[PDB]
DNA sequence: GGACGGCGCCCGAACAGGGACTG
DNA sequence: GTCCCTGTTCGGGCGCCG
């Protein structure tokens, strides 16, 4: 049947008008089942024959479902589309098996031709017409336009997805404490009652949908565990994912690529130790879905741990609103982290992988802050509160590197566990200059018409070297001129610059850069004991300042 | 009857995506908007409504009440288009007054501008969007259309008390006061009696640029003076640094430890007594925008200052909480961000744009743990030069 | 095969700043 | 102004769901 609620009153985008498309050829096959779907359909009012005072066609064509049995009817309605006017998506998210509570009973159940049951608005409805290509030479095609929402359409899952709120309000207000997790069509529901008084308040919801034009045919009323919902299967205690096949393949493309990082994402969130860092970066200034990449070693060597770790058994568990919410968090190298969330402690809520690459230089303690952050808002998303960390990190680390970060950075309660490899910071500058260690002025000069320049330095003992560079940048020279005095200095070394460029970078104590230049300072400032770095305003004639300023000029500037 | 509002010309309405809320704040948000709903204050809406406007909730201290939050401030930039005796006086309380709002209908075609939508945990059913059918708290326009009924209101209370100054913000109502603060509170209590129907601006002090003082100078300690001087030169042109960079001529190592001649040390002296003055010649103009920087000093300061171009500073202060065993950045970045809020809108009757320093992401998952106004300014996020941090430090 | 919306991930393109240059 | 360097946003693939 067709739903009773009001439609929802939509528009086109101004001075724009109805599609005006041909229909193109479809198989004889999809003919018949498209035939089939239509006058069974007009017989139900959810489609109403046209004739030429409707100016208007978009094609048409369909595909087969889940149960490979039925047909599934789809318009190419990507030029009505275009022309339509805007939504604001009401789907803000998808729910997640851990998020669900322990309950005495359950059900999941589905609603038959959803959409086909929710009216289309009047006015609209001549934008929506499509044509049903002749089956024979004997007899010709009838045109339609919908009186129900098409499936293609960019306006149906959000009126959709409102029609069915409003239409289970006034059951959820009358039965608070029945819980129905509402996926589109999709309906979980959940209770705390004994399985008979369950299943009587079950068959008042289907007769409530009923009402409101909505069938739940029995072939997809699921009764007993366990539960396939969302990509789930749903036992009593535990959840599993429905299972992951990782492609075979010997040659891969961009699209293979894409492929396997995808399956493999989805599967992080339940199998600890996913990594995707090698495959992701052989995505790298790709030309096309068809490029053949071959994959390297790293990546090789990658594909084969996921590929193992995936061969293990796993589940997840449902939550316990009375338990902290847990999450523990494990490093592995290239900025790439694991977490796992939990109560009890070898029972999983779920898990994930944290590996975004955020700017140029960074290090291990920022890509923890933001592992934390991720993690929070995904706690929040999933179960409305903030868990409680265990960090490999120790508390006099992270003491540290707030006292020496100029910026605001916060993590919440945590506690320090002791699964290496720990996150520490690598080396530490020295707030004061040091007695002892020479005095090293550096700088840089570049020419930006040639590009070639010069870094150096002059040391308060009398040494100078200048080195010569093409191709080069002003920051580049200064990067340059800081490696130099690291290179040619003992254990101990204080060092002058006068760009803040540079200081800033090697202030805020990297260890992995995108910069190989940068990455060479770093295994410098690794291997020393006490590094100082002062800085002096360029061109004020200051100190040591200038005597290397006119060294690196001079044949550039 | 409705007063007609439109758009800055050219300009749509709002689409800003809601972010993630708490269960608590969900559920205060869900009982607030039924209340709401069945007072006929806002209605249910549709996603054909094209516009979105996020929303959350504050649980004000040892208050068991919740109050709901709009985050009208793009809006508020797209909606069409002061007292200076207020910062003087001895005590200043500031009321709630958003409540009369909504005795006051919005015209109907500005009411979709309005929407919002509530979140579920876990993402059980889809959000559930709401907008507005009377005045709402936090929109520019609330205050404008209102004014007169407010003016009305407040005549006979102004009368009986000239010695009083109240000023309207969106949606508060600074008091201002010199009475002991026993009458002070008294006189408050009459004004929320006869409204049905504490700061103290006068110590706000101004944080100084502030030079070392020493017995013993190195050759670092004098680079990093004149590169601090340097600097400064540019907020006052009095400061020199000839003599003191005099003193550096050659190569020599940062721990050499150097007399200072008697030319330097007038100059420090003199630079000294100007950093003293004000910045001259810096004229608030209304049609731009206050900015305000804070740089984070460490043990718990902050220092921040309003000007509205570079160097012309109106003001500048520090936030000082005491040392922390447990100390929260975010939060103490969160108050600060209030107090100076505060501040300009006493001072000036405006908000400033904050240039925050810390991550987009840290402060977007935690700031909203730690607010406590009812109105929220416009702020980016920079990666401050450690620079200016030496510069302004206490 | 292929149409739609949602969230996730990852990469690159097109911006938006801020600092340092040339004579 | 210009060149550099760095950050954010958005759009395009794919995964998953209906
Ligand atoms: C899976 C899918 C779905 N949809 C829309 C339409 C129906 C609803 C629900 O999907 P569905 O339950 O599988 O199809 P439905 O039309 O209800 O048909 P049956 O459930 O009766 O088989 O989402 C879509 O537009 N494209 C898709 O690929
Ligand atoms: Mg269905
Ligand atoms: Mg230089």
């Amino acid at each position: 049947p067709i739903s009773p609620i009001e439609t929802v009153p939509v528009k086109l985008k101004p001075g724009m008008d109805g599609p005006k498309v041909k229909q193109w050829p479809l198989t004889e096959e999809k003919i018949k089942a498209l035939v089939e779907i239509c006058t069974e359909m007009e017989k139900e009012g959810k489609i109403s024959k046209i004739g030429p005072e409707n100016p208007y066609n978009t094609p048409v064509f369909a595909i087969k479902k889940k149960d490979s049995t039925k047909w599934r009817k789809l318009v190419d309605f990507r030029e009505l589309n275009k022309r339509t006017q805007d939504f604001w998506e009401v789907q803000l998210g998808i729910p997640h098996p851990a998020g669900l509570k322990k309950k005495k009973s359950v059900t999941v159940l589905d609603v038959g031709d959803a959409y086909f049951s929710v009216p289309l608005d009047e006015d609209f409805r001549k934008y929506t017409a499509f044509t049903i290509p002749s089956i024979n030479n004997e007899t010709p095609g009838i045109r339609y336009q919908y009186n129900v929402l098409p499936q293609g359409w960019k306006g149906s899952p959000a009126i959709f997805q409102s029609s069915m709120t409003k239409i289970l309000e006034p059951f959820r207000k009358q039965n608070p404490d029945i819980v129905i997790y509402q996926y589109m069509d999709d309906l979980y529901v959940g209770s705390d009652l004994e399985i008979g008084q369950h299943r009587t308040k079950i068959e008042e919801l289907r007769q409530h949908l009923l009402r409101w034009g909505l069938t739940t045919p029995d072939k997809k009323h699921q009764k007993e565990p366990p539960f396939l919902w969302m990509g789930y299967e749903l036992h009593p205690d535990k959840w599993t994912v429905q299972p992951i096949v990782l492609p075979e393949k010997d040659s891969w493309t961009v699209n293979d690529i894409c492929k396997l990082v995808g399956k493999l994402n989805w599967a992080s969130q339940i199998y600890p130790g996913i990594k995707v860092r090698q495959l992701s970066k052989l995505l790298r200034g790709t030309k096309a879905l068809t490029e053949v990449i071959p994959l390297t070693e790293e990546a090789e060597l990658e594909l084969a741990e996921n590929r193992e770790i995936l061969k293990e058994p796993v589940h997840g568990v449902y939550y316990d609103p009375s338990k902290d919410l847990i999450a523990e968090i494990q490093k592995q190298g290239q900025g790439q982290w694991t977490y796992q969330i939990y109560q009890e402690p070898f029972k999983n809520l779920k898990t994930g992988k944290y590996a975004r690459m955020r700017g140029a230089h960074t290090n291990d303690v920022k890509q923890l802050t933001e592992a934390v952050q991720k993690i929070t808002t995904e706690s929040i998303v999933i179960w409305g509160k903030t868990p409680k960390f265990k960090l490999p990190i120790q508390k006099e680390t992270w003491e540290t590197w707030w006292t020496e970060y100029w910026q605001a950075t916060w993590i919440p309660e945590w506690e320090f566990v002791n699964t290496p490899p720990l996150v520490k910071l690598w080396y530490q500058l020295e707030k004061e200059p040091i007695v002892g260690a020479e005095t090293f002025y550096v700088d840089g000069a570049a020419n930006r018409e040639t590009k070639l320049g010069k870094a150096g330095y002059v040391t308060n003992r009398g040494r100078q070297k200048v080195v010569t560079l093409t191709d080069t940048t002003n920051q580049k020279t200064e990067l340059q001129a800081i490696y130099l005095a690291l290179q040619d200095s003992g254990l101990e070394v204080n060092i002058v610059t006068d760009s803040q460029y540079a200081l800033g970078i090697i202030q805020a104590q990297p260890d992995q850069s995108e910069s190989e230049l940068v990455n060479q300072i770093i295994e410098q400032l690794i291997k020393k004991e006490k590094v100082y770095l002062a800085w002096v305003p360029a061109h004020k004639g200051i100190g040591g300042n200038e005597q290397v300023d006119k060294l690196v000029s001079a044949g550039i500037r | 009857e409705t007063v007609p509002v439109k758009l800055k010309p050219g300009m749509d309405g709002p689409k800003v995506k809601q972010w993630p809320l708490t269960e608590e704040k969900i559920k205060a948000l869900v009982e607030i908007c039924t209340e709401m709903e069945k007072e006929g204050k806002i209605s249910k809406i549709g996603p054909e409504n094209p516009y979105n406007t996020p929303v959350f909730a504050i649980k004000k201290k040892d208050s068991t009440k919740w109050r709901k939050l709009v985050d009208f401030r793009e809006l508020n930039k797209r909606t069409q288009d002061h007292p200076a005796g207020l910062k003087k006086k001895k005590s200043v309380t500031v009321l709630d007054v958003g409540d009369a709002y909504f005795s006051v209908p919005l015209d109907e075609d500005f009411r979709k501008y309005t929407a919002f939508t509530i979140p579920s945990i876990n993402n059980e059913t889809p959000g559930i969007r709401y907008q507005y059918n009377v005045l709402p708290q936090g929109w520019k326009g609330s205050p404008a259309i209102f004014q007169s009924s407010m003016t009305k209101i407040l005549e006979p209370f102004r009368k009986q008390n000239p010695d009083i100054v109240i000023y309207q913000y969106m949606d508060d109502l600074y008091v201002g006061s010199d009475l002991e603060i026993g009458q002070h509170r008294t006189k408050i209590e009459e004004l929320r009696q006869h409204l049905l129907r504490e700061l103290h601006p006068d110590k706000w002090t101004v944080q100084p640029i502030v030079l070392p003082e020493k017995d013993s100078w190195t050759v670092n300690d004098i680079q990093k003076l004149v590169g601090k001087l340097n600097w400064a030169s540019q907020i006052y042109p009095g400061i020199k640094v000839r003599q003191l960079s005099k003193l550096l001529r050659g190569t020599k190592a940062l721990t050499e430890v150097i007399p200072l001649t008697e030319e330097a040390e007038l100059e420090l002296a003199e630079n000294r007594e100007i950093l003293k003055e004000p910045v001259h010649g810096v004229y608030y103009d209304p049609s731009k925008d206050l900015i305000a920087e804070i740089q984070k000093q460490g043990q718990g300061q902050w220092t921040y200052q309003i000007y509205q171009e570079p160097f012309k500073n109106l003001k500048t202060g520090k936030y000082a909480r005491m040392r922390g065993a447990h100390t929260n950045d975010v939060k103490q970045l969160t108050e600060a961000v209030q107090k100076i809020t505060t501040e300009s809108i006493v001072i000036w009757g405006k908000t400033p744009k904050f240039k925050l320093p810390i991550q987009k992401e840290t402060w977007e998952t935690w700031w909203t743990e730690y607010w406590q106004a009812t109105w929220i300014p416009e702020w980016e996020f920079v990666n401050t030069p450690p620079l200016v941090k030496l510069w302004y430090q206490l």
